[PDB]
RNA sequence: GCAUGGCAAGUCUAACCGGAGUAUCCGGGGAGGCACAGGGAAACCGACAUGGCCGCAGGGCUUGCCCGAGGGCCGCCGUC
RNA sequence: UAUGCCAGCUGGUGGAUUGCUCGGCUCAGGCGCUGAUGAAGGACGUGCCAAGCUGCGAUAAGCCAUGGGGAGCCGCACGGAGGCGAAGAACCAUGGAUUUCCGAAUGAGAAUCUCUAACAAUUGCUUCGCGCAAUGAGGAACCCCGAGAACUGAAACAUCUCAGUAUCGGGAGGAACAGAAAACGCAAUGUGAUGUCGUUAGUAACCGCGAGUGAACGCGAUACAGCCCAAACCGAAGCCCUCACGGGCAAUGUGGUGUCAGGGCUACCUCUCAUCAGCCGACCGUCUCGACGAAGUCUCUUGGAACAGAGCGUGAUACAGGGUGACAACCCCGUACUCGAGACCAGUACGACGUGCGGUAGUGCCAGAGUAGCGGGGGUUGGAUAUCCCUCGCGAAUAACGCAGGCAUCGACUGCGAAGGCUAAACACAACCUGAGACCGAUAGUGAACAAGUAGUGUGAACGAACGCUGCAAAGUACCCUCAGAAGGGAGGCGAAAUAGAGCAUGAAAUCAGUUGGCGAUCGAGCGACAGGGCAUACAAGGUCCCUCGACGAAUGAC
């Protein structure tokens, strides 16, 4: 029972993609946000700094958070940043919408998901 | 994206950019959510007399005649909830808060989404506006704001294929109910929405369903009526510009 | 005010001399043209024609204008009575047209003239 | 539909028997009765302890990490960059309603800083000046002896 | 507590002020609250932007082997 | 088949339901004192006919003036008779006249009346005479000063709580009260009268340290405003009444000076725009009231009626709301725009008149006593050693002094001058006016839409209902028959409708009369559910059902 009519449409469009192509992922991050927004992730940069790697797409299935340095040059995807957040990011690396993600890899390949 | 400006003429008067606002992506919940709070907020405080049904002495004669134990005077009952004459039970209470809160963000945010709603004809033509146009909103030189007769008003907007939606407006509904022992007995159809940038335009509000508004104060209700989004609205060369920065 | 209540009741209370504006008829259109008004106060020696009721149709003088009820009588629109007897069937000024005006009283008749004022 | 919404036709409205809602012996007592006795179950326990200095002879420090300082250096752009110098002070929200400014030693510090601050803790220091940077006393700060 | 929604190392304004379409609404107002460090009666002192091993989901590969967020078991740090 | 059971039909009874709203409820804004010049309230009168209500007062539903208004009128209340109005009535605004008795009630007395000139009583002034004046009582609450519970909570109960609440006594106003630091104490090189609002904060503090109680400084706002005496130094230079004459007050001190930017005095500098007093006197804004005010009453059809449907047309700075025989911007009132008046803001702001600010040096001249402070006993408070107050007792200094900064003493430091006084604005309430509503819609909402604090109950304090709806128009039923009959009935007349004919829109159930179907005087009781038969059934809104045979044919399954 969402009520934001695009959390809904990017659900939905998550769901086509894992069902589609060869993503396990977009169906796993799709269960995910179909949880209750408390369990949602809620990821600051310093995270991402620590476990991600480059040439290999960060997923975050929920938002991104501003505090902490990252300096990895990686594309983060999440369901939404903070402004702070995608500005750090898009310095060093780029931050791309899950919906951009799906689209520029429907088979949902090299990515680590991260919470 | 370029919107068309247009002379009191009705005849394209050159262009301008669209501001960006009018690309934030529409989230009808966000707008439901700031109208349902404006529409709580001018909601009066109401609540029966507290001491309603307590003006009286009345006493239970307890057991002994034969009689439920209900608090009776001059052979009547009263007071209790279950007589007639008594008090109400859980009654509408004056100390209520019957007011809504809502971020400035998060109602900021609903403004430009019902503004963005604006600019996309499919939607403006589902909520039920009726126009044989194909660019919305309608974009108009600021010279609109210097007319005085609504009938000047009503020439361009014929010119501009956009009067039918005042004829739809033209139906008043009698509606059922005692609203109308209240004064609440009409109700009609939204129309267009004129937005400048000095004074509301006092030659079309007059219009049908009309409604006005000035750039620096145009509500979500102005640009969703009843929290449906896409309302066919004209704005004005500098209404439009200055909306921006909303 | 907006409320019905109060509407309906600021209009059956009036004072008598705001009576009169209830019994005002819209003016024929050589009249309307002669003293620039569209109405008139309907007076008991003003000629009228029926425009709405049973009685559509028919003109006459006007015989009586009762403030108190803000209803006037018009000769010849009657109602028959069971003895036989013929009783005027009162009228709204508003279903009503004045097509001859009496101005028999200076008054009346230079305030009609007048434009700052109508009567 | 909410649980309210469909209590008509129960009778008792989610209370079990009809005789349990009544008066406060329902509740074992009003507010807080029984803390000690039928109740006394997840009570703070009963008694006094320790006592409390006057308000106006209590210092509250304004305190900050390097952690905090150090990973906004560049941001901080506003701020002297010798040879970073932070002045720590100019940095602390709050640092008005304070006595004095207290610079804490939680975290990293990945650059050279000279620190300025009416304080700072031994870990603090150590921290700083392993990077290369050098710490300042203010003034103020003169109230160490 | 929970579900939904905004914003996020921040978040929210309160009274109140200006505007206006004049109880709605648009702008302003961060006083102050909670969160961003804890421990100790107090004086007072003041912390893991990760060091080890397991391992779910997911990802990778040459299809058992790697990487393994969250999680789990430890280390270690602040203070009494 | 009687008595009778079940269901329905026609007609009652009843007043549910639906629809309607002249009344409520609540919110918002404005406004705000009355009275011995006899109020508020009550009594009794007052009309052509007049019981109730409303009004009024022996000039009695009214008298006079000015302005508005207008051809009608004689209240609610639609009668009969009669009258008034162009000599401009009615009606409305402002002002005036009249205004019985009781009532604070005041010459004395009294259940609204009586007896023989009256501020009764208490005060001030005083011409010592009631000569001039004051007080008294009322008002919805709000406000200020006093008196002050208990039920209750603590699961008992005593401190505590409920609560300084309920209630009582006294008193003012339109608002009260507070208020220009012997303050604060983010301790400072800082703030700077007082309310109030938000917060500080359920923090500090209290407490069978239980339950519970509970601030302040500060900060952000609102609104802002600061002054006057006592004394020193002067010493009649003064005040009050009276037109005047004249009188009274006043050396036990009127008046000048002065008031912590301390003052005075002596000697000087400079200068006043401070303050205080008086004069003048708004803009704007808000609230209310008022004037003006656009455009269809066209065709056809339906209808008793067009405000309906279809067709043609129009205004709009006016498409709020209401009325009008049905859904009305354009028929009527209004509504937008514009304009006018009153009230409040306010005798305020501005302006102007006068006064004269301030500074140096010297001077122990002045600066509020049962006080400050301490002790005994009480209450109260968050006030804890450190709240505020009452009571008994004790009791100081004199600016070179004194008080405060949350235990006491002493020093230092910082702040501040008590024991005299005044003070606008910002805030409370809702009687009164206006506006408003996701409030109620006649067993609701006020107790009260109606005769409502009515009828009625109680010795009294006090208690206290119920009652809304004919119709477009009264056209509110003529004539005739019947009858003891203005009754009722019959026939008849009106209207679209009398199954709209008077508690007269609709007209449920319980239930009653008549009657239709089914059952019924040899038979048994949770009144039915499910099956299956009888009998009964206008249409519409359901159209299926039965028998031979054949096809298919699960579990089961023969003669
Ligand atoms: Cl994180
Ligand atoms: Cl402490
Ligand atoms: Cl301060
Ligand atoms: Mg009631
Ligand atoms: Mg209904
Ligand atoms: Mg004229
Ligand atoms: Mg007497
Ligand atoms: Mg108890
Ligand atoms: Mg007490
Ligand atoms: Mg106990
Ligand atoms: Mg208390
Ligand atoms: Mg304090
Ligand atoms: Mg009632
Ligand atoms: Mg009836
Ligand atoms: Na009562
Ligand atoms: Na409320
Ligand atoms: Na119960
Ligand atoms: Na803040
Ligand atoms: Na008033
Ligand atoms: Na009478
Ligand atoms: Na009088
Ligand atoms: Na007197
Ligand atoms: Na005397
Ligand atoms: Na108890
Ligand atoms: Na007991
Ligand atoms: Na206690
Ligand atoms: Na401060
Ligand atoms: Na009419
Ligand atoms: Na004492
Ligand atoms: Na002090
Ligand atoms: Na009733
Ligand atoms: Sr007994
Ligand atoms: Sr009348
Ligand atoms: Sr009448
Ligand atoms: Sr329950
Ligand atoms: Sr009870
Ligand atoms: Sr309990
Ligand atoms: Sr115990
Ligand atoms: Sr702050
Ligand atoms: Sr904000
Ligand atoms: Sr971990
Ligand atoms: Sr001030
Ligand atoms: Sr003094
Ligand atoms: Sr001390
Ligand atoms: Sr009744
Ligand atoms: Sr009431
Ligand atoms: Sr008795
Ligand atoms: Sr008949
Ligand atoms: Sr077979």
């Amino acid at each position: 029972s969402k009520t934001n009519p695009r959390l809904s449409s990017l659900i939905a469009d998550l769901k086509s993609a894992a069902r589609s192509s060869g993503g396990a992922v977009w169906g796993d991050v799709a269960e995910r946000l179909e949880k209750p927004r408390r369990t949602h992730a809620e990821v600051n940069l310093g995270r991402i700094e620590r476990y991600a790697q480059e040439d290999e797409t960060v997923v975050v299935p929920g938002k991104v958070l501003g505090s902490g340095v990252l300096q990895k040059d990686v594309t983060v995807a999440a369901v939404d940043f903070s402004g702070t957040a995608e500005t750090k990011i898009d310095q060093v690396g780029e931050a791309v919408s899950l919906e951009q993600a799906i689209e520029n890899n429907p088979e949902g390949s090299h990515v680590r998901v991260i919470r | 994206m370029q919107a068309t400006i247009y002379d009191l003429d009705g005849n394209t008067d050159g262009e301008v950019d669209l501001p960006d606002v009018f690309e934030t992506p529409v989230r009808s919940d966000l707008i439901g959510k700031a109208v349902r709070a404006a529409q709580a907020n001018r909601k009066q405080d109401y609540g029966s007399d507290e001491y309603a049904g307590l003006r009286t002495p009345a006493e239970s004669f307890g057991s002994g005649r034969g009689q439920a134990h209900v608090p009776k005077l001059d052979g009547r009952a009263r007071r209790v909830p279950q007589a007639v004459k008594g008090r109400s039970a859980h009654p509408p209470k004056t100390e209520k808060d019957r007011s809504l809160d809502l971020n400035d963000k998060e109602r900021q945010l609903a403004v430009r989404s019902a503004l963005a709603a604006t600019a996309d004809a499919d939607l403006v033509a589902d909520r039920g506006h009726e126009f044989d146009r194909d660019e919305v909103p309608v974009v108009v030189s600021d010279d609109f704001e210097d007319l005085v007769k609504t009938q000047e008003v009503v020439s361009l907007l014929e010119a501009l294929d956009v009067h039918a939606d005042i004829d739809r407006a033209d139906e008043t509904k009698i509606k059922a109910g005692q609203g109308s022992a209240r004064g609440r007995k009409y109700r009609r159809p939204a129309s267009i929405l004129f937005v400048t940038s000095d004074e509301p335009s006092t030659a079309a509000r007059n219009l049908a369903g009309a409604d006005v508004a000035t750039a620096s104060e145009v509500n979500t209700e102005d640009l969703a009526p009843g929290g449906a989004p896409g309302r066919l609205t004209v704005f004005t060369e500098s209404a439009l510009a200055e909306v921006a920065e909303r | 005010s907006k409320q019905p209540d109060k509407q309906r009741k600021s209009q059956r209370r009036a004072p008598l001399h705001e009576r009169h504006k209830q019994v005002r008829a819209t003016l024929s259109a050589d009249l309307r043209e002669e003293y620039g008004q569209r109405n008139v106060r309907v007076n008991a020696g003003d000629t009228v024609e029926v425009l709405r009721g049973d009685f559509a149709g028919e003109e006459g003088e006007v015989i009586n204008v009762d403030l108190d009820k803000a209803v006037i009588h018009v000769e010849d629109v009657t109602l028959e009575k069971t003895d036989g007897e013929e009783v005027p069937r009162p009228l709204d000024t508003s279903n009503v047209r004045v097509t001859d005006l009496d101005l028999e009283d200076e008054k009346r008749e230079a305030r009609l003239e007048s434009e700052d004022d109508s009567a | 539909t909410s649980k309210k919404k469909r209590q008509r036709g129960s009778r008792t409205h989610g209370g079990g028997s009809h005789k349990n809602r009544r008066g406060a012996g329902h509740r074992g007592g009003r507010g807080d009765a029984g803390r000690d006795k039928h109740e006394f179950h997840n009570h703070e326990p009963l008694g006094k302890s320790g006592f409390k200095r006057p308000q106006k002879v209590q210092e509250e420090a304004a305190t900050i990490d390097v952690r905090e300082i150090d990973e906004n250096v560049t941001l901080l752009a506003a701020d002297d960059v010798a040879e970073f110098r932070v002045d720590v002070r100019d940095v602390v929200e709050e640092a008005d309603d304070a006595d004095y400014v207290k610079v804490l030693g939680a975290g990293q510090v990945r650059h050279e800083l000279t620190l300025i601050a009416d304080d700072f803790s031994e870990g603090a220091r150590e921290k700083v000046e392993g990077a290369g940077g050098s710490v300042e006393l203010t003034d103020l700060g003169e109230e160490r002896q």
